[PDB]
């Protein structure tokens, strides 16, 4: 499965396993035995005006 | 803010340490815990903060 989203650049860290803060207690949250990848980038390009 | 030689010492007793009223006022780019897991950060009790 492939899931897709929107963040901060300083809310990249959150999602991770084991994490805390906003995000993670509030809107999007990872299993503790968790099997799988993590990928990000920059999107000033595209999602600033 | 104090300069990093003459670093600033403060102590903090007799307290609720809820630091969810944080949330809408900061953001953070580096939060890094050592002897303890973060998401236990909310069913303990601290000593000599
Ligand atoms: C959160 O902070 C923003 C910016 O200071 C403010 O406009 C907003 O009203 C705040 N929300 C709450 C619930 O206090
Ligand atoms: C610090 O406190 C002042 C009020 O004394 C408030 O206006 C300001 O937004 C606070 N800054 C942060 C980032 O918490």
């Amino acid at each position: 499965y492939a899931d897709s989203f929107v963040v901060r650049g300083d809310e990249v860290r959150q999602i991770a396993p084991g994490q805390t803060g906003k995000i993670a207690d509030y809107n999007y949250k990872l299993p503790d035995d968790f099997t799988g990848c993590v990928i990000a980038w920059n999107s000033n390009n595209l999602d600033s005006k | 803010f104090a300069s990093v030689y003459a670093w600033n010492r403060k102590r903090i007793s007799n307290c609720v340490a809820d630091y969810s009223v944080l949330y809408n006022s900061t953001s953070f780019s580096t939060f890094k815990c050592y002897g303890v897991s973060p998401t236990k950060l909310n069913d303990l009790c601290f000593t000599n903060v």
